[PDB]
Formats: structure tokens, C-alpha cells, sequence
């Protein structure tokens, strides 16, 4: 009942980072403190890693196991967006704002950062555990994918949105909003596929799947807290970002058909402001008048 | 935003559900109160103005020296006594942005409308003060408008040539191709549009000095010509405009056409070279009967028969070409070729269509040559003889290359003044003067044909404007009746003036004795068919003017027999692009494309309603795209029966109609006697 | 040396089925004979069936085994074009020209057809034989992929191009031309990835891989000749189609860095009508000797 | 695969760790016993062969009619008495594929090597049987090789022109530009490579009669010439090759260079027209001092001084140009321009570099004109006077457009036969005959310069082959000593033959009296410096031959003063691309690119070892890319000191080296007196 409308929405949302000129951010970037620039680079690098794996691994593997040519076409399109559009856009931002050495250093930093490695290990592990014709392993990977789309990106998205909302780094911010617009529909779509599998189960099996989903969310959440503190303490925003990730965790649960898990909190209003002609043959009667 | 531009944009603002057309008039006043008068250079007297313009190399000394200063002052006073006022803002804007003489720094205005008209009249009269005053009264009444080259450049030292339509014949040789490229460059340097006939050129895969598969065809020549026209672009002012014409029975016709396809590669497509296709009646007969046609290799035909393929009548030669084993040919489907032409015209408006037999069944100078191709605007249809440009230190055989002299009657102004005869004769005299004063030292065949043929093109404009302001629909039979009568009178007085000039000067055009004018055949339909209006409304429109009858046409035929005719060609209806704005007229005899046209100049928007447009005549000013193209074809054929040359006939199509509709319009034009089809503009 | 350049060319060629209005083809379709309509339907179904294998297996399997983030992104983009763009385009052409029952029957026929099946299963067999961390098996699959993209499609493309060059079925012919333009670049790109593997091999292993490629080409070519006669004899075109197959076989070989196998031949003109050194500044004292 | 192809491929199959060079010989035998002898057309006697070739329009009957058939039979018998055998398969293959005469359908071989040599000798002798036998002995011994046009086309009815290269001066006018395009097409039709000097054309943004920023610059003319050369492509057989030369002080020099950038847009990129840059010593001086230079607008300089910018010495007029406010100029960085030249040559091998002051400090005809540009191979360096092509019906002022006939001495065969003098004199006579029988009816300046200058080009081939086969390293000082002595001998005997021809004909070349030959200045370094070999090995190599001393040079100087010189220019070392294969010689005086070259013909691959390559001389056949370019520059300068025209000097670069290394090589070439640099080929 939904794939065709998602197909149409995904293809109509198609974009490339080159559509957005980035040289306009040069001055507002220059004006940020060293702490702010550091957090910003690292935040986008963490996002780049997530999209790299979502494009290389997550979306293609889910596409492989989901039945139906139209469902596969949507998932293939989403996969392309992840690595050919989203992951690449971050390099466009980096290449504009930062010198090569700072770019090299931040990519080295992703490799050695323990929270980023842990979250990649956990998510990719679940993708690679999918067994052919085994719907339960597929469900588990789809939960992981929804958590990546609708929860994990948000510790990263906070900062570009926070600046956009203050009228700073607005070209980079425009790119990020386009990425966010895509991930929102990706999270909903994968959520609907996960619910399909969940709804086939016995009540006992469903109870176990909810346990899996909630245990996984809590494990990812605890790691994301440490990641958030590590990045945001130097810019004074860790508590604010934490409220934002809890907000989005609830959206991820809802995408999976589950009740919200965290209590509602006031999000920084700045971040909320951050959001040929037709041819006929000639008849013999056309030659006479 | 300037005040006049606001007053002009206030037209679209509707008051009481009606457009504020009268506001345009106010805009003109502003455009003269705020801008034109402030930036117009004024002198203490006309003597100082003329001295400043002559000394600063603005004017020519020769044409002003033919008059005493008193006569020049009298001509200027006659021009200014009319107190001419531009009725619309766009008229004055177009004149003072395109035609008014400006200083070298382009910040001040040296010439008003009356000054330019007086200078052009003095140039026309060539020393006759009374004739100059007659020309001034003709142009200040806006009855006759010299073409953009003549109007802009007459009397100016820093100027191009007064002729901008040139037709070149290219012979099948490398020397002739190089000479054609050189002449095209020289004529584009002069500011003229150059049309080249490529039908005599041998097709791709022909032999050069008995080595096979050596010729690049006409497409390589088109690439060379396109580069030449890109290079010669009026000293970097306008984009170099050229046209190439190929017969549809030339084998390269597909590749020719393939030069205008969007999918064509960079080594195939020509961008600044317009293309036209010459379609003999034989091709239309083959397509009609669905028989497969043959496209011939021109060099094999030349070797077999000693004449070029386009130099003989294909109607009687096609079967002999097909049955000749020594003539090489390729099988094609003529209906597929027609569909390809229609598709290409839908995509880009190309090629121009020339119906060869429609042109040549009424051509008066078939003895000199049959009309093989047309001009860049597809309205000049004249006899041309190819030139044999030999090697260096060897005498060339100079032929005839067409270059006619443009000038347009304003039908509304001419008919409201009841001065068809006087306007036609004065326009003919001015065109004769400009043709006689044209001397091109780098185009030998153009110069020879200008001296010999003395061909001029007298066009008409504001046909739709006149019809709409008189409560006549362009597609109505009354409009065609008016066009028939008006253009028969235009032809009558043009022939009478040509014969009078021949009698006065004692000379006709070269090879006139073989023309149908000399034999009296041209006047046949005029001595047997009465062209008086068949409707009472049109007759009342022609009230106060003598309409030539069959007896008058017999007298004119006898006069031409006794005295000859000075001009080989007299009438051709050009598109009249920008001069129609200055004259506040609709372009050519075409119907209007839009009732109010929106244009963007600089960073400002401007609005030009069609002349005389109001609430009462809003319905009569029907847009061309909304019109039935069959009735437009009927009107153009009605006019064409009185025009010796062609008419720039643009098709106006909707996006809904397909290539079948375009082909049907083309075939109905061929059936109705249309000589040329200019453009297929899709809305 | 090449992936970013191909990325650029791929993304700038992006298009969607909806851009070409198909209905005006019915004005020439109605004038074709039964044999012409039959051949067209069968050719179209052949292309559709082969392209589906490439979208579901061929491109995604190669993307899975190739190392490099940028290569995976380009390959993902190509897989997207197969599934989201090409497959929808073929379906659109079919739905325009034939009623539902006729489409189902043509696909039933072509699905059972011996020559279509032989080539489809030969290609799919090589994709299924790729082994993790075995570059030889990957190379063999890449050869199969290049043969599909740059060679096997062309016995099919011939007919739409033949009509397109005559002014018939122009809307569907425009679509086919866009598809073909994508397959051309796909073939060139996968060819470069195969040459990279080939160049890492010993001389004996190279000779062995060359023998594999030529042997595979021979098997496919002999089946193409039979496929061609089966479809095109009824419309009298087989001789010219065979020339077009050999010409495209040579292009496929050149994509794999191999010499042409077949002598040069001219192609049907109707179908043709359808178709840095290191900059080092001068340091002075370089002007004195 | 053919048997000879397998035998030729057997060379690379090593036996006992060594290449099987002798297998190559076997291949030739196969190539003759299986293909050539079967595909040859044999007649009963020579009479039937000559009659068949004459009536079937293969041979011109005029040159054969000057001899009785007994004399022609004697010449052919002299050619066949040598029993010439091709030592390598590729020599015979190249001759019988590129130069042997075939039938109209190219299915059989009508001309053997001896037949072709006999026909060329009979054409050269012009009715002298003994001279024809001398030419036969000279060519069958392979001491002298006429250029590809002369060797291929001599005595043929379907021939082109025997002149290889043509150099045109383009004046700054539309008429001159169009004439240059026409002449370029005519000469490319004749098969010759055309070089055009665009330095007189005014730059982009110049005024065409008081309207400023109107010119398209040299880039528009470049596009026109590129399209002209594309169109005239030897009837589709060989791609039309053109060269454009621009002075480095021209304002368009950057845009010029931008025509060869790989990122250039289609409206600027030119792909079939080679580019050359003429660098005066002033530019090198400015770059050396790092002082910012000025490029100039040619039209402003012409207006101020009455002469073109390239018509006068920049070394003395650059400061006057800079300090003159009426001269328009743009600031450039000469070092940045040099780096751009190096980058362009690394990317594409363009531009050609012509060191103008190096050419003109030893140019013997500076009185006629300074050398302002070179040919398509950058070895022709002659005086040229620009032509004033005026309007039609106006007389044109015909200048001098360079054109010389090429012919190469085979150094190995010349020195083996100890016949430097005889070979040089006979080659000079043959080139004089080729010049005399050359008459081009569509290039007037070329015809006038051929008639007046009488310039010929006598080159040399197999320098590296001779050095490697004699155990001399090409970079060694002994090799440079050999080149010095050999080319001093060649210059001495060429001057002697030119003076003897002037004495026997009683005429010198036009304006010889003002040349350095007439004043005796040319012989200065020859009457004060001894060019005998300084090494015992080279002296032994020159044993049996009288090496001219200062006394012989003084006698020759007196002889020239008494009698004059027939040829304005005598020696030019062309690349000698494909005819070096037939002679079993290394290309020109350049070092070999590779010891064994793998070339793909049809679907087969062939390996050509360098002539005389073996185990004992493997390392003497050092590849050019592995050589120090500074020592190659030293060799080329040593040869150039004895060559009046230039030498096609190709730079052979490694991929590792930077543009700074290329700039250093260029500056060392300029320092050492190198006149021109041909190509920057990177391995
Ligand atoms: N519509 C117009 N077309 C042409 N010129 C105009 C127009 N309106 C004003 N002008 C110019 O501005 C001048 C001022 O004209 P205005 O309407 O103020 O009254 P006027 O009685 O015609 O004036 P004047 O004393 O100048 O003759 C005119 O003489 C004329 O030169
Ligand atoms: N390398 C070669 N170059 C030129 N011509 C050759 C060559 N090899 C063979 N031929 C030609 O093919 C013929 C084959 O004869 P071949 O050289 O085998 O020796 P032959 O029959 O003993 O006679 P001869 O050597 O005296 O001509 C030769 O006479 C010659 O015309
Ligand atoms: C006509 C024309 C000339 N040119 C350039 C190229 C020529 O080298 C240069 C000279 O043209 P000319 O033919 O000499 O023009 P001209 O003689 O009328 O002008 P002037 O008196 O100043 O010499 O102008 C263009 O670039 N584009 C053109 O269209
Ligand atoms: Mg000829
Ligand atoms: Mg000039
Ligand atoms: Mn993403
Ligand atoms: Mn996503
Ligand atoms: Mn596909
Ligand atoms: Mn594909």
C-alpha cells in the first residue's frame, strides 16, 4: 500500500551537493572558535562514517533480502543516496572549509574513536548477521537501520542545525537539511518493513522482539551519551544534545510501531528554527485539398 | 525604475477590467520629457549641427554637398513641420536605441526621428530638393519605411552596406568554395545576411580527380561557412547570420538536415548557419504517390549531362536520372523525408522550405535562370547564375549573385492617406537609388548582378494592424479580398514606375527581352482577371483611390512592351523585424504573435501592445497561434499572386499539433502556390 | 585514476522515465506489420529480462566484492539506474504499446525461449560463482558483466535504433537511447575494474584469463547468432544485425583492454542515424650555464 | 597469420638469452617469396610495362619522352644490377605499402624498389642518361633518399606536389585571412603541410576601422584554419595537418597556447592545427631577470610605426614599445609564460619553440627578411615577405611564402661509400630539379618564392645508426666531433654545388647580393676555424675522403664571391618519419626512441629492430628517453652550426621529470644556439 508513494517521494527528492554553492559559509566558519570548528568537523566525520556503512552495507544487504522489484528499487535508490550523495556531500563541506591536513586528521580520528567504532561494530554486525530466508535476522537488522536513520544521526545533525538556526553556516546547513529530509523518509520506510515482519510473529515472539529492540536502543543510547559528551563538552552543549537524541529515539521507536521510551523535554528553540514533438505519419489524404 | 518604464508597465494593471492602453502614450511623453530631450545634443542652428556631424565623421560629405544649405534646411523644416509623435513607448525606444545616431561614447543622441528621416531623404533624392521633400513627407507620414540597413546607415560615414540580403551561388570546386567563404566573410563584415546555394556541390563520397570516396559533401562546406560566419560578426556587434540552401534531391539532404538535429555531434551540427531546403514539384509528387524517391549525386549528373543537377528541371529530368546507370543515386522515402522536415521544423523551425516550381511557374526571368534558392529570410526569389572562380592569375567567369534592395510600405498609413500610387513610386525610386549607389568591391557576382538586374524588394507591413483597426479578421475572406486588391495595385504601380524609370534612363535590366514582361505573358492574368474588391467594405476602404482595371493593365502591358522595365524584380515582403516598432506597425504581412508583448531590456520589463489595440478591436487582433494556418496560407498566397519574389511566411503552430499538421500546412502551401515557408514557431 | 571522473559522468546523465511522453508512439506502432510488432515485443522483453538480472544481481554483487568507498558509490549509482530507472522505463514502453494480456504472453514466451535463457543463465552463473576475497572469480564475473553491458544488449538495441533512425517509435527510441548510453558507461567502468585485477596477475595467469574471456565470448557469440536468426529472419534484418553484434563485441573486448576479435565492418546507416607533469617553478640559475 | 609475420615475431622469442635478429632477414625473404613476387605484375619486357603505366595514367609521359627507350632500359638495368635486398622486413613492408605503385584497385604491385628508383632518377635527370644512372646508383646504394612527396610522386600522373612543407605569411586583414585559408586548403589538397605565421594579425580586442574591441584575435583565425585543414584532408586519405606560429610577444600568446590545453572549451580548442611559439632573445632575457614582460597589440604598433611587430627587432624595440603610450600592451610574467610552455609541451608536445634570435644571428638572408616562423616540422627557417592580398578587381602585392624541397642523406651509406661530396652534389641537383619543376597555380607567394629564393632542403638520416654501428655513443664527444666534421663537409659541398649551379646557369637567387654569402661573412667561422676531427677514431672514419680545411673554405668563399649561389637555403634536417624505414636508417639526426619498436598493422603486430642492432652494439643503440637531453642539445647545436635552416629537434623526456626540467632543457637549447625545438615526447 505504500512502496509506490515512497518510490515517487524518493526520486522527486533527488539532489547533488554541487547544486549548493558553499563559498558563502567561508566567513561564518572563519569566525567560529577553534573548539567550535573541531566539534563541527568531528560531528560531520561521524555522520560520514554512518552514511558510508549505510550505503556500502546496510541498504544493499536489506535490498537483497526484501522481496519485490519495487521494494528493491526503493531500497537501492536509498542506498545510492547514502554513499553517492550523503557521504560525498560531507567531503564537499570539508574541502570548502578546511585545509587538507585538518581533513586528513579528522578521518584518522574516526578510525581511532572508540564510540564511533563501537556503534559501527554493533550496527554493521547486525547487517552482516542477516540469514537468507530468515525473517527474524532481517527484522533485527531493520531495527538497527531505523536506529541509525532516526536516532544515531541526530547527535551529529544537532550542530549544523544549531548554527543554521542562528543564521550561521547556512549553505552547509542547507545540505544537512536535505540529508535530514532523506533520512526521515528512509527511517519511516524501513520501519514499515520491520513492522511487517514483527506482525507475522506469535505474541511470545513479539515480546522477545520488543526486548531486542529496547535492549539494543539502550545499549546504543549509553554509547551515544559518552560520544555526545566527548564532542560537545568543549562547546558547552552536551546536555542540550542529549535532550535532542532522546527526542529522536522516541521517533525511531514510533517508526517501529512502539511506544515512546523517554519523557518529553524542551529542545533548544534555535535547533527548532534550524528545521521533440508528437509524430504522425502522412496519409494519402493529406496530399489532396 | 525610470518613470516612463513605470508608466509602460501600468498598461497591464487593469482598470475596470480593461488594459490601460492610453497610459502607454503618457510613457512616451515621459520617455521624451525625462530621457530623450535631456540626452539629445542641441545646436544653435542646423548649419552648426551639420558641420559638427560632417567634421566628426558622422555623416558623408558627398550626399550633403549636392544641396545648398537652404535646401537642406527646407527639407529639415518639412520633416519637423509634421510634429510627428511616437504613439507608443516602444516605437521611440526602438528608434533611439537602434537607429538614432549617437556620439562615439554612446551617451548622447545626435539624431532625432526628423533628423534621421531628413538625412535619409536627402540621400535618396541625390540632389533634388523637391524629391527630398517628397521623401521626407513619405517617411514622416510613415507611409514608407526603408529597411534597417538603409534607414540606419543612409548618409552615415561610419556605416555598413545598405543591402543586407545576399544570395551566393557556390560552384563545385575548392576554388569556388574558398571564394564563397571569402565573399560570405566580406558581406557579413558589411553587415549583410548571406545565403549560399550548396546544391551544385557534389555529395559526400564523390570523386575528386577520379579518386573515389573523397568528397566531404556539403556538410563540410557548411562547417566552413559556419566558422566563417562566426568569425565575421559585424566587428563583434551582432551574431554572424548565414543561410545554406540545398535541393531536396541532393544526396546530402539528410546529412544537411542532420546539421540541425539536437542529437547531432559537434562535428556535424552548425549553430550559426540557417538551412533551407528546395523542394521541386517532383518530390511532392513522389511523396503524394508514396513512390520511393532517389537522391542523386550531383557530380555524376554533371559528368553525364554537362550541367548541374539544380540547373535543369527535375520534373522532366528525374526519370532520366533514375534510368541512367552512370548517374549515382540513393533510395529514400519521400514521405519519411517530409516527416523529418516537419519534425525538424517543430524542434528548431528549420529548414526553410522553397517550393521550386511554385516560384518558377510565375518567375518572369526563367530565361536568365530558374530560382534555385532563397535568402536568409526566405523571401528573395531571383534568377542567379553560378560563377566559375578559377585558380590564381586566371580570369574568373563572374556570374550573377542576388542582392535585392529592401523597403516596406506601411499598409495602414498608405491606405489612410489614399496614396498607394505615390508611395509605391517614391519607394521604387528610393530603392533604385540605393541599388545604384551600392558598390561592393569584394563580391564580384553580387556587384555584377546589382548592376545588371537592378532588382529591388518593395515589401509591405502593418497588414494585420490595418485589418484589425478596420474591423476585419485576418482569416476572413474580406481580408484576403483587401490583400488581393491592395497588392495588385502595388504591383501595378511598381511595374509602372519600373517602366517609367526604364523610359527615362533609356535602359532596362539585362536580358529583359527574354523576360515575361517583354513577351507580355506576365500581364496575362492581369488583362483577363479583374482584381477589384468583391466586398463592399473593402471597396469603401479603397474609396478615393483609383483601382487599376483590366484596361489599365492592358495599357501598362503596352507601356512595358514599348519602354521595357528597369527592375528585374520589384516586390519582396521581408520580415521587417525592428522597423515595425519604429513605424508602430505589425511585422510584415504576418499576423501578430501576441496582442501585448513583454520584453526585458537590461534589468527592466517593458510592454508593447500591438498598434491601435483597444477593447473594441481586441477580438480582431487575433493572435497568430490561435489562427487557422490554412487561412493564413490562403492570405499569403493571395498576396503572393501579386508579388514577383517571395514572402517571408512564418508558420505559427501550437504545441498540441503534431508533425502531420505541419506537413499538411506545408502541402497546402505548396498546393495554394506558396513560394517559401520561413519558420515554424511553436507556442 | 578514474572513479571520480566516472562518478561525475554517471550523475550528470541522471534521468527519469516520466520525462519522455510515450503516447505519441501509437501513431507509428499501428502502422507496423505483425512480424515487426512481434519482433519488437520479443526484443523488448529480452532486454527487460537481462536488465533485471543486472539490477538484482550483477551490479550489486560487484559492488559487494569491490574494495574502495568511491567505487562502491559509483557501483551503487549504476545499480540504482538499473532498478529505479531502466526497469520502470521498459515497463512504461510495454504498457503503452501492448494490452496487459499481450505483455504477459510475450514474457511467458521469452521466459521459455532457448537462446534468451542460454545467455541469461550463463551470465548469472558467473555472478553466482564469485567467492569472497577471490579476485579471479570477481574478474570472471566482471567480464560477464562487460559482455552483458557492451555486447549482449546490442542484438536487442538494434531494432529500436532501426526504427528510431527511420522516424518510427521515436518516444520509446529516445528512452532506449538513454538506456543504451547508461549501459555503455557501465560497461566501460566495469571494464576498468576488470583490467585492474588482470594487471595484478602473473603472465601465465593473464594468458589464462585471456583464454577464459575469448572462450566465453565465443560461446555467447554463437548463441547470439542463433538468437538473431530466431528473431530477425521474419523481418529480413539478420545479416545487418550480425555485423552490429560483432562491432559491439569488439567494443566489449576493448573495454577489457583486449584486442578486437572481429574484422572491422560498416554498420547499417539507419541504425547509425538512430545511434600532467609535475609543475615545478623556475628557481633562477636555470638561465645560466 | 602470414609466414613472414611469424618470422618477424620470432625476433623477440629469445634463444640462449639473445634476440633472434637474423630471423628478421628470413621474414623479408618470406615477404618476397610469398607476397611481393606473387602480388607483383610482370611484363614480357620493360617496353610493355612502360606502355601500360603510361596509357593507364600511372606515369607522366613527358618525363619519359625525354629519353629513348634504350636509355630507359639502361637506367632500369643499372638499378637492377645492384641486386638490392631489403635487410629488414619492415623496410620492404613500408616501401610496398606506402611508396610502391599499385593498381587502381590496389590489388597488385606495379612498381618494385628498383622500378621506383629508376622512375625517380629519370625524372631527376630531365633527359640525361648518365645523370639518370648517377641518380640510380645514388638511390639504390641508399646514399640519398628523396622526401616522401618526391619519392612517392615523381613521374606519376595521379601525383600530388613534390614539395613537403609550405610556409605562409598572413597579413592583418580579412582579405589576407581569407586568402590564407584558401591557400591552406589548396596546399593541403596538394598534400603538403602548411604553416601560417599569425603574428601580424592583430590581437583580440583591437579596432577594425575605429570600432574598438572588435577583433576575434588569432584564435578566430586559428579556428578558421583548423576547419580549413579538416576540410582539405588529402581527399580523406591523410588528415589535414596545419601549423600556426605566433610570436611570444603577441597579446594573444596565452589564448594561442590555450588552444592546446586539454581543458579548453570547444569554442577555443583547436585539434588539427599544430602550434608554434617564436621566442626572441628579449623574452628569455626578461624571464632570466624575472622582470615582468609586456605582450603587445600588433595593430597599435603598426599604426604608430608603420611596420608590424614581428617585422622589426624586439631586442631593440621592446623598450620603445613599452614606453610608447600609443602602443597598447598587457603585463605578463615571462617566467610564468615559460612554465606554461613547459606544461603544455609535457601535456601535448605543443607548442613548437622557435628561438628567433638563434635563427637570425646566423641567418644568411636577413636583408630579404628575418625568419619569423618555422614550418610544420619546425626545421624550415627562411626569409619570408608578407603578401598584400587586396580587394577583388585590385592588384595584389605578392610577397614571399617559404617552400623548400626535402631530401635526406643516409649518413651510414654516404660514409661507407666515402662519397660525401658526390652524394651532396647529386642531391643538390635533384632538389634543384624538384624546385624548378614545381609550379603551384593557387599559391602566388609560394610560386614567387620558389622561383626567386630557389630554396632547397638537404637533410640527413641514420646519424644514430652510423654512430651505434661504429661503436660511438650518441652522447659522446666523439659523436659530436663526427657530426661537426660530417656536416661541415655537407655544408661545404652544398655551397660548392650551389655556386657551380649559379655559374652554369649564370643566375643566383633573388637578392643574393645583400646576403652574407655575397659579402663573405657566412664563411668567417669556416675560414678561421678548422672542423677536421679532433679524435683519431673519427679521423679514421673519415679516411679516404678529403676533409675541407680553411684553405678549401677560402677557395670556396672566393668561388662564391665570383659566381654567387643558386640557392638561398640548402640544408634543412627534416624528421624523415616513414621513409627512414625504407632506407634502413634511424629517423633524422635524432637518437632512436626504442631499440625494437612494436607496431600494429591490421590485426597483426610487427617488431622493427633498429638498423644494425645486435648484441655487440645493443648499448650503443641507447634509447633517446634514457639519454641526457643536454648532450642531445649539444649534438643538435653542433650539427646546427653547419645547417643554414633548422633541424627538427624532438625532446625525449621521462615521466619522472618536471616542467622545470623541460624549461631547463629549453633554456640550454637557447643558450647553445638551437634554432627550433620540435616536440616534447614523454615516455
Ligand atoms: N510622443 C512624443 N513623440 C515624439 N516626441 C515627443 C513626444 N512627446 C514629447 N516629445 C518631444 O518633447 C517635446 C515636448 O512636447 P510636449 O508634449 O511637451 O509639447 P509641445 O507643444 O509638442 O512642445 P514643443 O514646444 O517642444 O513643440 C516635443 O516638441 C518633442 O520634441
Ligand atoms: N630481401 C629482399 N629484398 C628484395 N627483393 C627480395 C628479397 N628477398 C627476395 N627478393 C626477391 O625475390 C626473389 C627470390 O630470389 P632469392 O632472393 O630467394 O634468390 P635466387 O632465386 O637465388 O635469386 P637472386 O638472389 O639472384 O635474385 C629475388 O630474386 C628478388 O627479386
Ligand atoms: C572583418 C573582421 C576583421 N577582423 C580582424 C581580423 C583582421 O586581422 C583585422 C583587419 O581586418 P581588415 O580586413 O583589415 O578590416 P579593415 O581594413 O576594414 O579595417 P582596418 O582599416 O582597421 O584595417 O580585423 C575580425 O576579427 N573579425 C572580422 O569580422
Ligand atoms: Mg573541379
Ligand atoms: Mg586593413
Ligand atoms: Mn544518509
Ligand atoms: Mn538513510
Ligand atoms: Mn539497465
Ligand atoms: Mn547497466
Amino acid at each position: 500500500d505504500f512502496t509506490q508513494m515512497f518510490y515517487n517521494q524518493n526520486v522527486k527528492q533527488f539532489w547533488l551537493p554541487e547544486e549548493i554553492a558553499l563559498n558563502g559559509d567561508l566567513l561564518t566558519w572563519k569566525y567560529l572558535g577553534k573548539n567550535e570548528q573541531d566539534t563541527y568537523m568531528k560531528v560531520l566525520a561521524g555522520l560520514t562514517l554512518l552514511d558510508t556503512e549505510q550505503g556500502n552495507t546496510g541498504m544493499p544487504i536489506v535490498a537483497e533480502h526484501v522481496d519485490g522489484h519495487q521494494r528493491k528499487a526503493v531500497l537501492n535508490f536509498m542506498a545510492m543516496m547514502e554513499n553517492a550523495v550523503h557521504a560525498k556531500s560531507y567531503s564537499n563541506i570539508f574541502m570548502t572549509l578546511a585545509p587538507t591536513e585538518t581533513i586528513n586528521e579528522v578521518f584518522e580520528w574516526v578510525k581511532q574513536n572508540k564510540y564511533l567504532q563501537k556503534k559501527a561494530q554493533m550496527i554493521v554486525g547486525l547487517y552482516k548477521a542477516i540469514q537468507k530466508d530468515d525473517e527474524i535476522s532481517l527484522f533485527k537488522a531493520m531495527v538497527a537501520s531505523v536506529y541509525l536513520e532516526s536516532f544515531l544521526f541526530y547527535s551529529g545533525f544537532y550542530y549544523p542545525l544549531y548554527f543554521y538556526g542562528q543564521g550561521k553556516l547556512m549553505q552547509s546547513g542547507e545540505i544537512i537539511n536535505l540529508i535530514l529530509r532523506d533520512e526521515a523518509i528512509h527511517g519511516v520506510y524501513v520501519g514499515l518493513l520491520a513492522q511487517e515482519i514483527y506482525n507475522k510473529q506469535t505474541e511470545e515472539k513479539k515480546a522477545e522482539l520488543r526486548e531486542f529492540a529496547i535492549d539494543l536502543l539502550n545499549q546504543l543510547y549509553e554509547n551515544e551519551l559518552e560520544y555526545t559528551e566527548d564532542l560537545y563538552d568543549q562547546v558547552g552543549l552536551s546536555h542540550d544534545v542529549k535532550k535532542f537524541i532522546r527526542y529522536n529515539a522516541n521517533k525511531a521507536l514510533m517508526n517501529l510501531g512502539f511506544d515512546p521510551y523517554f519523557e518529553e523535554e524542551d529542545i533548544n528553540p534555535i535547533v527548532l528554527n534550524g528545521l521533440k514533438a508528437t509524430v504522425e505519419p502522412l496519409k494519402d489524404d493529406d496530399f489532396y485539398f | 525604475v525610470p518613470k516612463w518604464i513605470q508608466l509602460n508597465n501600468e498598461i497591464m494593471i487593469q482598470k475596470d477590467g480593461k488594459f490601460q492602453f492610453d497610459k502607454d502614450k503618457e510613457a512616451v511623453h515621459s520617455y521624451f520629457v525625462d530621457y530623450i530631450n535631456q540626452n539629445t545634443v542641441f545646436f544653435h542652428n542646423l548649419k552648426e549641427k551639420l558641420d559638427y556631424l560632417v567634421e566628426n565623421q558622422y555623416y558623408e560629405e558627398e550626399f550633403l554637398s549636392l544641396y545648398s544649405f537652404e535646401d537642406i534646411k527646407e527639407v529639415f523644416k518639412t520633416a519637423y513641420a509634421k510634429k510627428f509623435r511616437f504613439p507608443s513607448f516602444m516605437s521611440a525606444f526602438k528608434f533611439y536605441n537602434d537607429y538614432a545616431l549617437k556620439t562615439n561614447d554612446k551617451k548622447k543622441i545626435l539624431e532625432r526621428y526628423e533628423d534621421r528621416i531628413s538625412i535619409v531623404a536627402l540621400f535618396f533624392a541625390n540632389g533634388d530638393t523637391e524629391k527630398a521633400k517628397e521623401y521626407v513627407n513619405l517617411m514622416i507620414n510613415q507611409e514608407y519605411q526603408p529597411s534597417t540597413p538603409t534607414f540606419l546607415n543612409a548618409g552615415r560615414k561610419r556605416r555598413g552596406e545598405l543591402v543586407s540580403c545576399f544570395l551566393l551561388e557556390v560552384n563545385d570546386s575548392l576554388n569556388d568554395i574558398s571564394r564563397a567563404i571569402d565573399i560570405s566573410m566580406q558581406l557579413s563584415k558589411l553587415g549583410g545576411g548571406v545565403s549560399l546555394n550548396l546544391s551544385k556541390l557534389r555529395a559526400k563520397g564523390e570523386a575528386i580527380k577520379d579518386v573515389e570516396n573523397a568528397t566531404k559533401g556539403v556538410v563540410g562546406v557548411m562547417k566552413l561557412l559556419d566558422n566563417a560566419f562566426r568569425y565575421a560578426d559585424q566587428m563583434g556587434q551582432r551574431q554572424g547570420s548565414g543561410a545554406a540552401y540545398l535541393n531536396i534531391f541532393h544526396r546530402d539532404i539528410n546529412d544537411f538536415l542532420d546539421t540541425k538535429k539536437i542529437s547531432a555531434d559537434e562535428d556535424v551540427r552548425v549553430k550559426t548557419l540557417s538551412i533551407g531546403v528546395v523542394i521541386p514539384d517532383k518530390f511532392v509528387e513522389l511523396a503524394r504517390e508514396d513512390k520511393a524517391a532517389y537522391v542523386f549525386y550531383p557530380h555524376t549528373i554533371y559528368k553525364e549531362y554537362g550541367q548541374h543537377m539544380d540547373e535543369m528541371d527535375m520534373n522532366e529530368m528525374y526519370d532520366k536520372f533514375v534510368d541512367n546507370p552512370r548517374v549515382k543515386k540513393e533510395k529514400i522515402n519521400p514521405r519519411k523525408l517530409l516527416e523529418k522536415l516537419a519534425m525538424l521544423r517543430s524542434e528548431s523551425g528549420y529548414p526553410y522550405i522553397m517550393f521550386q516550381d511554385n516560384v518558377n511557374k510565375v518567375h518572369a526571368n526563367n530565361h536568365i535562370s530558374k530560382v534555385k534558392f532563397s535568402n536568409l529570410c526566405s523571401e528573395v526569389l531571383q534568377a542567379s547564375q553560378v560563377s566559375s572562380y578559377t585558380d590564381y592569375d586566371e580570369e574568373d567567369e563572374i556570374g550573377l549573385d542576388i542582392s535585392c534592395n529592401l523597403g516596406s510600405l506601411n499598409i495602414l498609413n498608405v491606405m489612410e492617406h489614399k496614396s498607394i500610387e505615390k508611395t509605391v513610386k517614391l519607394a521604387t525610386d528610393s530603392l533604385t537609388h540605393v541599388s545604384e549607389t551600392t558598390d561592393i568591391r569584394n563580391a564580384p557576382a553580387v556587384r555584377r548582378a546589382n548592376k545588371a538586374m537592378k532588382s529591388i524588394g518593395l515589401g509591405a507591413m502593418n497588414l494585420h494592424g490595418y485589418l484589425a483597426q478596420n474591423g476585419i479578421a485576418y482569416e476572413s475572406p474580406e481580408a484576403r479580398d483587401f490583400a488581393n486588391t491592395f497588392f495588385m495595385m502595388v504591383n501595378f504601380y511598381s511595374i509602372q514606375r519600373s517602366a517609367e524609370i526604364a523610359k527615362e534612363k533609356g535602359e532596362t535590366f539585362d536580358q529583359y527581352e527574354g523576360s515575361t514582361y517583354a513577351t507580355g505573358e506576365y500581364f496575362d492574368k492581369y488583362v483577363s482577371t479583374d482584381f477589384s474588391p468583391k466586398y463592399e467594405k473593402i471597396a469603401n476602404l479603397f474609396e478615393g483611390m483609383h483601382i487599376p482595371t483590366t484596361e489599365d493593365w492592358k495599357k501598362l502591358k503596352a507601356f512595358v512592351a514599348e519602354h521595357g522595365m528597369y527592375h528585374s524584380y520589384r516586390l519582396c515582403i521581408a520580415p521587417t523585424g525592428s522597423i515595425s516598432y519604429v513605424q508602430s506597425s505589425t511585422a510584415s504581412v504576418m499576423p501578430i504573435m501576441e496582442r501585448i508583448e513583454e520584453r526585458t531590456y537590461g534589468n527592466s520589463k517593458t510592454y508593447y501592445p500591438m498598434p491601435g489595440l483597444a477593447s473594441n478591436n481586441w477580438f480582431f487582433y487575433k493572435e497568430a497561434y490561435d489562427m487557422d494556418m490554412f487561412k493564413v496560407v490562403d492570405m499569403i498566397a493571395t498576396i503572393q499572386q501579386h508579388i514577383d519574389q517571395g514572402i517571408s511566411f512564418t508558420l505559427f503552430l501550437k504545441d498540441t499539433m503534431t508533425t502531420r499538421d505541419l506537413n499538411r500546412i506545408d502541402l497546402y502551401a505548396h498546393h495554394r502556390g506558396i513560394k517559401t515557408i520561413y519558420y515554424a514557431r511553436t507556442k
